């Protein structure tokens, strides 16, 4: 069955489209015979266009609202089979042109959606007297039904497709569907098929880059949730449509929104702040740095030569982690955060400089440079840091300015607990308290390779020993929330699928 | 390029009188981002061009607020409601919105730190080389654009090309594009312009102007002569 979403542009794309999972939008000659059930609403503004297969119209778009047969300005247009417009409105407006359908009724077509049902300009319903409107209702619609309220699989009526991952009573667990099946438009397929993807919803999409991001664990391409900002490939000051920029001006600014993977290398400048006039560009608000707040890699050199003065540290690559020198200043350098006016360094994520060196002079206020031991970030032995002219070593820890004593000798980013490479006690995700919550503390964690993990909410602190062993709820040793056989769930399952969608009680 | 015509030329204004220089653009000036990129540049006698109205409608620091701008479209203006021997000299009307920079013709006015130091003057021949230095101290050398301005005699300023330091990339003008050389040495913070294949028109003032951040010349060199003739 043909899956579709100018006039002849969708002529040509609507020549079979046999069930479309947009909306018939036929705008403005008989290409189309067999549209038996469109997943949507249908557009249609033309006198002799059959539209004869056309049985359901599903609403799932609209033009304006409830507009489900939206029509303007064809008396040779039976859409005879167009006798149920589910889960929408009719609106079959300024039909000057069209006969013989004044005569039959406009509303048997809808259902429960007379209120939104306004039509201006027994009984046949479309030209010639060989068609009749086919009363079927003064689970099929409209007229093991030919079409379904929700999903036909094959030939049967179902409201809902079988899960893709059905809970399996057997292993105490929510688990995978062996006879799982995509609910591809309207009907259930057991592999997602037409190349598509496997939607958070089970519907089959061939574009889920929206909030999300696409994932293949298995056979089938499947699209996950997009994890704070996801991957997007994006171009850098040198590379691309900024091949000869020189910095991140008030121009390729936003052009950085949402850049995560930068494929050049960044130059913030002195000229991107003060502006440029040569280059035709505005003077950098400070604000529009946090653009780049989303960057996760640079295949090049970050070279930082200005920062606003307002800002004592690098917040907007707080999650800058990779540095990959593909293309480095100098030759030598990847990080050259140069004579900027940060208090702390700031890059409480940088973890990984690949290829260059780091040179990190100028900054007259910045002490933590010096104290991070750079071997672990370097990933070639080629490669020496070059911290030299910054805050003075002897002043800075007479005045204090030495970061938290809960901190491994490792080194430190800046004072607060969050920037630092590592940390003496364990460490609760970006910070690292004094100690995990075993035995006080309100997210009652526990610990992993020396890292917090909060305990799954569900499950109750233990006052008496640890709170729980491991995360999930399976691991929590102490649950005053209901649990589910010899694991812990939010309640008990009722309303679940079995062997046939079966409502498994299972216990009290 | 855009004809910057002026509706005065040589105009000699009286002191303490409200002068007017009108200039109009053979294409509007106005860019895609919005601003409208026209300075007035005075140039006084035997000194090097310096910046009054940084935009249509604004003003330099270090100018007094005698002197104003006003205009839009293609027609703009500059007023001086108070004029004084200081505002003696040659008017610029400057458009930066179109790629290459274009002055106007020049409305000579008459009655009726960071510093960049030049070369010396020099006198060559047609068809040879002249190396014009611009050695640049007080700022950070490689964070603003080197611009090499031109002034032949007998004609409004021509621009020529820029140079920026820290990456050495040139953009030469479509009438030197195969004709001069600008290169730079950071370590010493000195950009030279070597133009090669002399001639007899190229003739000229070679001032090292300083692109500032929303106005385009805002430092200058004292200006390198370089007569050449036969
Ligand atoms: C501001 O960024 C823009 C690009 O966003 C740069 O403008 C480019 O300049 C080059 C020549 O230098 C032209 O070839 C490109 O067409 C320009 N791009 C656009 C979109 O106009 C500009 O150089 C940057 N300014 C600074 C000071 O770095
Ligand atoms: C550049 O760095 C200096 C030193 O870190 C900043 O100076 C501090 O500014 C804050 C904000 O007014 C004052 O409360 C401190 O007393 C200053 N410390 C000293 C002793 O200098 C300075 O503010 C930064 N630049 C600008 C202009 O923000
Ligand atoms: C990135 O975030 C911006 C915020 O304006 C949003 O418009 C854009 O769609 C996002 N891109 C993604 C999620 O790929
Ligand atoms: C964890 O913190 C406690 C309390 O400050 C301390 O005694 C202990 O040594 C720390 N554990 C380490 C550093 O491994």
């Amino acid at each position: 069955k043909k899956v579709c979403q100018h006039f002849l542009s969708l002529q040509r794309m609507f020549n079979n489209c046999e069930v479309v999972l947009g909306n018939l939008e036929i705008t403005y000659l008989s290409f189309l015979k067999t549209i038996q059930e469109v997943a949507g609403y249908v557009l249609i503004a033309l006198e002799r266009i059959p539209l004869e297969n056309l049985q359901i119209i599903r609403g799932n778009m609209y033009y304006e609202n409830s507009y489900a047969l939206a029509v303007l300005s064809l008396k040779e247009l039976p859409m005879r089979n167009l006798q149920e417009i589910l889960h929408g409105a009719v609106r079959f407006s300024n039909n000057p042109a069209l006969c013989n359908v004044e005569s039959i009724q406009w509303r048997d077509i809808v259902s429960s959606d007379f209120l939104s049902n306004m039509s201006m300009d027994g009984s046949c319903w479309g030209a010639g007297e060989e068609n009749c409107q086919k009363l079927t209702k003064i689970q099929c619609a409209a007229g093991d039904c030919l079409v379904c309220r929700k999903f036909r699989d094959e030939a049967t009526c179902k409201d809902t497709c079988p899960p893709l991952m059905l809970y399996n009573p057997t292993t105490y667990q929510m688990d995978v569907n062996p006879e799982g099946k995509y609910s591809f438009g309207a009907t259930c397929v057991k592999k997602c098929p037409r190349n598509y993807v496997v939607t958070d919803h089970g519907s089959c999409v061939r574009a889920c880059g929206a909030d999300s991001y696409e994932m293949e664990e298995d056979g089938v391409r499947k699209c996950k949730k997009c994890e704070g900002p996801c991957r997007k490939v994006c171009n850098g000051i040198g590379i691309g449509e900024f091949k000869d920029s020189l910095s991140i001006n008030a121009t390729n600014i936003k052009h950085f929104k949402n850049c995560t993977s930068i494929s050049g290398d960044l130059h913030i400048l002195p000229v991107a702040f003060r502006g440029d006039s040569f280059t035709h560009t505005p003077p950098l608000d400070p604000q529009e740095l946090d653009i780049l707040k989303t960057v996760k890699e640079i295949t090049g050199f970050l070279l930082i030569q200005a920062w606003p003065e307002n800002r004592t540290d690098l917040h907007a690559f707080e999650n800058l982690e990779i540095i990959r020198g593909r293309t480095k200043q100098h030759g030598q350098f990847s990080l050259a955060v140069v004579s900027l006016n940060i208090t702390s360094l700031g890059l409480r994520s940088l973890k990984e400089i690949s290829d260059g060196d780091v040179i990190i002079s100028g900054n007259k206020n910045l002490c933590y440079a010096n104290t991070i031991n750079w071997k672990k970030l370097f990933g070639t032995s080629g490669q020496k840091t070059k911290i030299i002219s910054n805050r003075g070593e002897n002043s800075c820890k007479a005045t204090g300015q030495v970061c938290h004593a809960l901190c491994s000798p490792e080194g430190c980013w800046g004072p607060e607990p969050r920037d630092c490479v590592s940390c003496r006690n364990v460490s609760r995700g970006r910070e690292c308290v004094d100690k995990c919550n075993l035995l006080e503390g309100e997210p009652r964690e526990f610990v992993e390779n020396s890292e917090c993990i909060q305990c799954h909410p569900e499950c109750l602190p233990q006052a008496m020993n640890i709170t729980c062993t491991g995360r999930g709820p399976d691991n929590c040793i102490q649950c005053a929330h209901y649990i589910d056989g010899p694991h812990c769930v939010k309640t008990c399952p009722a309303g679940v699928m079995g062997e046939n969608n079966t409502l498994v009680w299972k216990y009290a | 390029d855009i004809v910057m015509t002026q509706s005065p030329l040589s105009l000699p204004v009286t002191p303490g009188e409200p002068a007017s220089i009108s200039c109009r653009s053979s294409q509007n000036i106005v860019h895609n981002n919005g601003i409208t990129y026209l300075e007035w540049y005075l140039q006084k006698p035997g000194q090097s061009p310096q910046l009054l109205i940084y935009k249509v409608s604004d003003r330099f620091s270090g100018v007094p607020d005698r002197f104003s701008g006003s205009g839009s479209g293609t027609d703009f203006t500059l007023k001086i409601s108070r004029v004084e021997a200081e505002d003696v000299g040659v008017y610029y009307c400057f458009q930066g919105s179109h790629i290459p920079p274009t002055f106007g013709q020049g409305t000579k006015v008459e009655i009726k730190q960071v510093q960049l130091v030049q070369s010396g003057a020099e006198v060559k021949k047609p068809g040879a080389s002249v190396k014009v230095s611009c050695k640049a101290s007080g700022y950070t050398f490689t964070s603003y654009w080197m611009h090499w301005v031109r002034q032949a005699p007998g004609q409004g300023l021509e621009w020529m090309g820029n140079i920026w330091p820290g990456s050495g990339g040139t953009n030469y003008a479509e009438k030197f594009k195969n004709r001069v050389t600008m290169t730079r040495d950071t370590s010493i913070s000195t950009a030279y312009m070597e133009l090669s294949r002399l001639r007899s028109d190229d003739t000229a003032v070679y001032y090292c102007a300083r692109s500032g951040g929303p106005y385009f010349f805002d430092y200058w060199g004292q200006g390198t002569l370089v007569t050449v003739s036969s």
